[PDB]
RNA sequence: UAGGAGCUAGCCGUCGAAGGUGGGACAAAUGAUUGGGGUGAAGUCGUAACAAGGUAGCCGUAUCGGAAGGUGCGGCUGGAU
RNA sequence: CGGUACCUAAUCAGAAAGCCACGGCUAACUACGUGCCAGCAGCCGCGGUAAUACGUAGGUGGCAAGCGUUAUCCGGAAUUA
RNA sequence: AUGGAGAGUUUGAUCCUGGCUCAGGAUGAACGCUGGCGGCGUGCCUAAUACAUGCAAGUCGAGCGAACGGACGAGAAGCUUGCUUCUCUGAUGUUAGCGGCGGACGGGUGAGUAACACGUGGAUAACCUACCUAUAAGACUGGGAUAACUUCGGGAAACCGGAGCUAAUACCGGAUAAUAUUUUGAACCGCAUGGUUCAAAAGUGAAAGACGGUCUUGCUGUCACUUAUAGAUGGAUCCGCGCUGCAUUAGCUAGUUGGUAAGGUAACGGCUUACCAAGGCAACGAUGCAUAGCCGACCUGAGAGGGUGAUCGGCCACACUGGAACUGAGACACGGUCCAGACUCCUACGGGAGGCAGCAGUAGGGAAUCUUCCGCAAUGGGCGAAAGCCUGACGGAGCAACGCC
RNA sequence: UAAGGAACUCGGCAAAAUGACCCCGUAACUUCGGGAGAAGGGGUGCUCUUUAGGGUUAACGCCCAGAAGAGCCGCAGUGAA
């Protein structure tokens, strides 16, 4: 079928095509009802170095590529 | 292979078979595949046959083996007797 | 030949390493011991654990010299470094096994337990 | 207590990995050469494979080998070929 | 011939568990003796604090005195005239 | 498993409950020693020659093959609110 | 929103505040004393301490060599007129091999593991799969050995060292077709890439038995056999979240951190190797320490819930220790191999062996936790058509008020 | 100078052992200087490639090497002092 297509935005470039999106909602505690904002950056193989500072990344999980590439590019938006 | 079994229940020197079609590795309790009905021979009369023979179509007919025991109630009751057309597709 | 002060490898499970002998057992003046004898000897070295401890005086049997023995066909038989292993004063030993070779001539001295349980007797 | 099937067993594996190395060490003799021998554009620059594509199959028509390390042996092969 | 190619064997260097010590580090146990604390008996001496408790307290600090306390300098009343 | 379970008959009213207090908490008390002693002791506490509290013995009481002690998690407890 | 009161306790006497204490439940409880019977569960919680013995995984003459015994016609009689003393018809069984399967199942344990391990939700355009069931390709060719038998030796030993021999559905060489395969073009999502025809050098099976009756065999039924799909099984790989505490642990990493090329895996890449920048990881406490299999489940709470795991199920890890591999579809294998280590045992002293956390039993420790029990009748599994064996799984008996009626 | 290694002796007296250079590492304690060359480890000949240092640089050639690979010899490579 698909895989998963969650969004981001970056944070960081790697050097020679390794974009990092930022991905962050918000978790409540179960004991207080109470939501909390959290992080958890998902990082995405950028293929073509796409992705730019500024940019609401949406992405999709592949199979890794190599150890941190799990997921790859779908969607930009726009740049700083 | 994947076979129909005895798995039981009740309290003492007193049992309750639910049948199981499954594995053969796995034990006579273990995890299963489909529990399709029930089976207490051990009464003053009756066997208290309940099956629903809808799913031996399927899994008698790509891999599930009736296996010396439970092949032979199915040949009492008329189980493998419905099916007995049904393997003659 | 082993005399007062030389140190000794112990060849055996015990928990002694090295020993320090004392005294050579026999005669009034006797100077030196060699594969056979009975020595009385101080324990230098320890293993963690075993059953004789730091600072024992035990009695061992010598296996092993460097200046070995000769034999009565005129052979000689020598090795690498000198042991010893530690007796129970009945000629058993203290510990349940044997490292290394061992000489012959130890069963002239009827210790067939040590002897047995030793990897080849040479 | 060991039952008598692994003292049985010990020596017919004995002699089935003798035959195990029998042919694999027989086709690791011929991913020694046979792939040295097709490179370079020898002789039989493109006739090695009827000994190569034939053997390494022969690991794969019995328990040898799985058929996609056939396939990964096609792979750099047949890419020479 | 079994010479090449390979193979058994032969060497030749990379990585190895364990070992061997090696230094330490960390942890625990024990140690002739010791010194702070708690409980009891308070055996004993003194009466400091509570009555402007016989010559108000209290903090920071500092010094002496075995200790109690003694004094001194800033600050506080949670004190009499 | 097992001639075990079960059914018939015969049988004697047959052969079988134990334990802690009897102070106030808490329904179950009175005499002998006893003299802060023996000792009980969940908190408050009893005994110094008139103890209902100790220890000795009849009643009962709580409830049954258990009763009592010991240790361990939770409620009682909104001392994690 | 079926529950939520309590009893005391600072005085000479009150109010507040405060901890503390008991009343009430439960326990794999255990102990002192007691003890009718059944119907029922649970049963070393400590030493993952060490182990004597029994003893626990086998399988098939319907594979085919053997060889043995041997019914089987079994002479002449050995004249003791009864056996076979001979021959061959020699079955079945024994062997003990070669052979295919199983050994990874059933069973036991929680040390390690604070983690994708487990739970739960997804995903593979990175997935594998003996057997089983269905689907089609079909079963041509030659074949040495080879244990068994003879022969030499060791040792009480154990079990071996050598010489020549033997069958197969075992085994190995020759060509046969397949979505194999890398070379040429037309599918869409997930950039890479896929999708199902394409069209091509290719690629190789192969097993024959006891037999129904026929044809001195044929579809090979049986039961396989090897070629291209599936159904299934269980497992693999990858991201969500639930997942102990210490900053009296703050700066963590350097094949590390991204990429660049080879591997190779059922696939992926820093996984390793040559290259490039110091990067990447972090106080949201990375790092490290200490502790602990996880979950379902238990349990009491008004709910907000969170504590137990003997239970009873599902998953993970382990099998004297620590390494390395083999075989097998599936193992780095609890009653396989090798290495190394530590312990234990037999000895005729020459070298031989063993791993109770499979079920009882023994010692130990503990306050304490089952009989060196029975039977596989049922079930369930293993190889065999079946019959048969194995069940120390299981089904029962023992023993215990420990607990429920 | 076999084996042994302070058993000698008032006393390890005398002798033996250590030693150069390069590379890694180094404690307690401190007057913060030190301790310190702590301790403790490893290396060293010759030939050829070479990519390249001090460069002899003109550049590898001219010597030591930049120091890395591959070799050869011996019981031993600062092979003596």
């Amino acid at each position: 079928n698909d895989r998963k297509v969650y969004v981001g935005k970056v944070v960081s470039d790697k050097m020679d095509k390794t974009i990092t999106v930022l991905v962050e909602t918000y978790k409540t505690h179960k004991l207080y009802g109470k939501r909390v904002k959290y992080s958890k950056k998902y990082k995405t193989h950028d293929e073509n170095n796409s992705a730019k500072l500024g940019d609401i990344v949406k992405i999709q999980e592949t199979r890794p590529l190599s150890a941190t590439k799990r997921f790859r590019l779908v969607e930009i938006v726009e740049e700083s | 292979a994947v076979k129909i079994r005895l798995t039981r229940l009740g309290s003492k020197r007193n049992p309750f078979y639910r049948i199981v079609v499954a594995d053969a590795r796995s034990p006579r309790d273990g995890r299963i595949i489909e529990q399709i009905g029930t089976y207490n021979p051990t009464s003053a009369n009756a066997p208290e046959i309940k099956v629903d023979e809808a799913l031996a179509l399927k899994w008698l007919n790509d891999g599930a083996k009736p296996t010396d025991t439970v092949h032979n109630i199915l040949s009492k009751e008329g189980i493998m007797k419905k099916f007995d057309e049904q393997k003659k597709a | 030949m082993i005399q007062q002060e030389t140190r000794l490898k112990v060849a055996d499970n015990s928990g002694a390493r090295e020993v320090l002998t004392i005294k050579v057992l026999g005669g009034s003046g006797r100077k030196t011991a060699n594969i056979g004898d009975v020595i009385v000897c101080t324990v230098k070295n320890a293993t963690p654990g075993g059953v004789v401890k730091k600072g024992d005086v035990v009695k061992a049997v010598i296996v092993r010299t460097k200046s070995g023995v000769r034999r009565n066909d005129g052979s000689y038989i020598k090795f690498d470094e000198n042991a010893c292993v530690i007796i129970r004063d009945d000629k058993g030993p203290r510990g349940t096994r044997i490292f290394g070779p061992v000489a012959r001539e130890l069963r002239e001295g009827n210790f067939m337990k040590i002897v047995s349980l030793a990897p080849e007797v040479l | 207590a060991n039952i008598k099937s692994a003292i049985k067993r010990v020596k017919t594996t004995e002699k089935a990995e003798a035959r195990n190395i029998s042919q694999k060490s027989a086709m690791r003799t011929a991913v020694k050469n046979a792939k040295t021998a097709v490179s370079n554009n020898a002789d039989n620059k493109n006739e090695l494979v009827s000994l190569a594509v034939k053997l390494v199959d022969k690991a794969a028509q019995s328990n040898l080998i799985h058929s996609n390390k056939a396939d990964r042996i096609k792979s750099q092969l047949m890419t020479a070929n």
